[PDB]
RNA sequence: UGGGAGAGGGUGGUGGAAUUCCCGGAGUAGCGGUGAAAUGCGCAGAUACCGGGAGGAACGCCGAUGGCGAAGGCAGCCACCUGGUCCACCCGUGACGCUGAGGCGCGAAAGCGUGGGGAGCAAACCGGAUUAGAUACCCGGGUAGUCCACGCCCUAAACGAUGCGCGCUAGGUCUCUGGGUCUCCUGGGGGCCGAAGCUAACGCGUUAAGCGCGCCGCCUGGGGAGUACGGCCGCAAGGCUGAAACUCAAAGGAAUUGACGGGGGCCCGCACAAGCGGUGGAGCAUGUGGUUUAAUUCGAAGCAACGCGAAGAACCUUAC
């Protein structure tokens, strides 16, 4: 379905190029380090493309994760 | 024999076998079982029942060491994963939690032909 | 039975115990449609049980049946080249069919010269927990589970 | 002039996931693998688990139905060096344009040379299975190679199998990227459906396979043959160019109706399954094959021939 709410609508005015604001950036990763798909991020082709760049940058810095463990099953 | 109480239960599920390993709070194994450890010798090892049994063998042998509560960690995606989990839960050991930690490369080594044809 | 689901046909209650389960057993005993001879045999049996036992034969009959019913059995199923004995539950309907069939088969395996004695003694050894019938029931259930490894092939 | 998007190219750095190996810990009898197995690995302690290290190769999610490039091709992240291209303004030059034989450069993979590097994978190859055999498919190993640097090679289903440029000829819809007075107009790309029209159909249809002009390349029935000879190129492997004798009546494209599939979806039948009783076993009866015979009359031959024509062979019938 993909209708819990788009991470964009759930936020406020934020700079997509700020690779340090882990506070919000983190809200774009799944229940795993995985970058969420546009169907979930609510972003656009261009916005979504910049997020990726930013996130990956934060991951290199140590602020964001590359992968996490699923907690269930 | 050493008395540990709480620890970890590692389920290594695969299409050919299920092998369970119980360890102390920080990874060192206490006991282990597997479709081979118990009766089953070939094809049967993969089957979920074998998993069930191995899972039980693991817990039982672990309670001897004074185990009581476990933290499960599942690796693998074999025909018998989910059974070992239900096995440990009814084993007596308390399942504090379950976590899937199956390793996945971010695209590293060329897979065996058997695992290719994958675009 | 590719279309409907062939519904179980009802039998006319016993002309004595007025039991459908009895007519059934009588039918299995019956051979070449000699339903009279079949009837007599079963009855002299209820009588022989009255003898050696101070209990109503109808109650013995039941009990016996009950002990010979298999609550599990293996069924063959081809998957990946070979055939695998898949254990699975046994519908009530088939348990009854199996129990009665075996009783007569086991009974006719017996050594006593007279038919009535055979059913009688088999019926007794049955409600007791012994007898060739109950073995079949047990050899079957032992067969099931002995292959519980394949129980996931539910069928 | 002012801006924009981009896995476009080159160089140097750097990150985390995983595999393999090595070191330590803990732990014990199997692991692995298959349709099932075995070869193989493991008490010199493997597998599974934790910690540390080494090294090579690739870059999960984001990824699309997306983007970029002349093509081949191009996916972590960062910096530098650099190509193409789109839009707005309407500012400068003043036809300076198009195409393009030959030339020159680029050109996936494999392959070659010299020197490196090798985690994983894997032609050959060594084994285990399967099989009628199995120089295969499946399994355990494994060298070249796959990676880097320099040179070579120059081929492909190098494909949109559609040469480049320009002008003209409804629209709808989705999408990427600019600009706008940001219902929605505009420009440049990527898809789908379609006006007119075109096409042997299939289909194409402002991203033409439409209507036109310009220039290049190429075809002229199949086999022989991309072969032979010659020339050029190459270290080689081979590449480019490219015949003939002889021979065939076809070779082909698209579409149609069927039949077929170890293709798919629905669905039937004593088809299977569930049952109950039987037949291949005995003796005998009867039909048949085969032998035999002067003749053993003839026909019937999987199902759908075989107690069948024969619902009556001692002579008759019967044709022998
Ligand atoms: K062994
Ligand atoms: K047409
Ligand atoms: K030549
Ligand atoms: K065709
Ligand atoms: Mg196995
Ligand atoms: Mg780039
Ligand atoms: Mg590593
Ligand atoms: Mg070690
Ligand atoms: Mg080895
Ligand atoms: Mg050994
Ligand atoms: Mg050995
Ligand atoms: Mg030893
Ligand atoms: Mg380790
Ligand atoms: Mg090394
Ligand atoms: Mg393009
Ligand atoms: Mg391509
Ligand atoms: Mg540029
Ligand atoms: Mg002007
Ligand atoms: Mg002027
Ligand atoms: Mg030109
Ligand atoms: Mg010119
Ligand atoms: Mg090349
Ligand atoms: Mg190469
Ligand atoms: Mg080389
Ligand atoms: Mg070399
Ligand atoms: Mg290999
Ligand atoms: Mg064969
Ligand atoms: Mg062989
Ligand atoms: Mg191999
Ligand atoms: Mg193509
Ligand atoms: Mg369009
Ligand atoms: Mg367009
Ligand atoms: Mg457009
Ligand atoms: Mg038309
Ligand atoms: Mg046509
Ligand atoms: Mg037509
Ligand atoms: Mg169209
Ligand atoms: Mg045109
Ligand atoms: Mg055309
Ligand atoms: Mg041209
Ligand atoms: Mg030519
Ligand atoms: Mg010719
Ligand atoms: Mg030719
Ligand atoms: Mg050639
Ligand atoms: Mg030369
Ligand atoms: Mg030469
Ligand atoms: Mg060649
Ligand atoms: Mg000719
Ligand atoms: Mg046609
Ligand atoms: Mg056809
Ligand atoms: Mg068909
Ligand atoms: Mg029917
Ligand atoms: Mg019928
Ligand atoms: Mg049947
Ligand atoms: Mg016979
Ligand atoms: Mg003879
Ligand atoms: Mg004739
Ligand atoms: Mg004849
Ligand atoms: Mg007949
Ligand atoms: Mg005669």
């Amino acid at each position: 379905p993909s209708r819990k709410a788009k991470v964009k609508a759930t936020l406020g005015e934020f700079d997509l190029r700020d690779y340090r604001n882990v506070e919000v950036l983190k809200r774009f990763l799944s229940e795993t380090g995985k970058i969420l798909p546009r169907r979930r991020t609510g972003l656009s082709g261009k916005e979504q493309r910049i997020l990726a760049k930013t996130i990956k940058r934060a991951r290199i810095l140590g602020l964001l994760p590359f992968t996490e463990k699923l907690v269930r099953k | 024999k050493r008395q540990v109480a709480s620890g970890r239960a590692y389920i290594h599920a695969s299409y050919n076998n299920t092998i369970v390993t119980i360890t102390d709070p920080d990874g060192n194994p206490i006991t282990w079982s597997s479709g081979g450890v118990i009766g089953y010798k070939g094809s049967r090892k993969g089957t979920p029942y074998a998993a069930q049994l191995a899972a039980l063998d693991a817990a039982k042998k672990a309670m001897a060491y004074g185990m009581q509560s476990v933290d499960v960690i599942v690796r693998g995606t074999g025909a018998g994963r989910e059974q070992a989990i239900r096995a440990l839960q009814a084993s007596g050991l308390q399942v504090k939690s379950i976590v899937d930690d199956t390793p996945v490369p971010h695209n590293g080594c060329r897979p065996k032909k058997k695992f290719r044809k994958a675009s | 039975a590719r279309r409907r689901r062939a519904e179980v046909r009802q039998l006319q209650p016993d002309l004595v115990y007025g039991d459908v389960l009895v007519t059934a057993f009588i039918n299995k005993i019956m051979r070449d449609g000699k339903k009279n001879l079949a009837a007599r045999i079963f009855y002299d049996a209820c009588k022989i049980i009255q003898e050696k036992t101070g209990q109503e034969p109808l109650k013995v009959f039941k009990q016996a049946v009950e002990n010979v019913k298999p609550r599990m059995e293996v069924r063959s199923r081809r998957v990946g080249g070979a055939n695998y004995q898949v254990p699975m539950e046994v519908s009530p309907r088939r348990q009854q069919s199996l129990a009665l069939r075996w009783l007569v088969q086991a009974a006719n395996q017996r050594p006593e010269r007279r038919a009535a004695v055979r059913i009688a003694h088999e019926l007794m050894d049955a409600a007791e927990g012994k007898g060739g019938a109950v073995k079949k029931k047990e050899d079957v259930e032992r067969m099931a589970e002995a292959n519980r490894a394949y129980a996931h092939y539910r069928w």
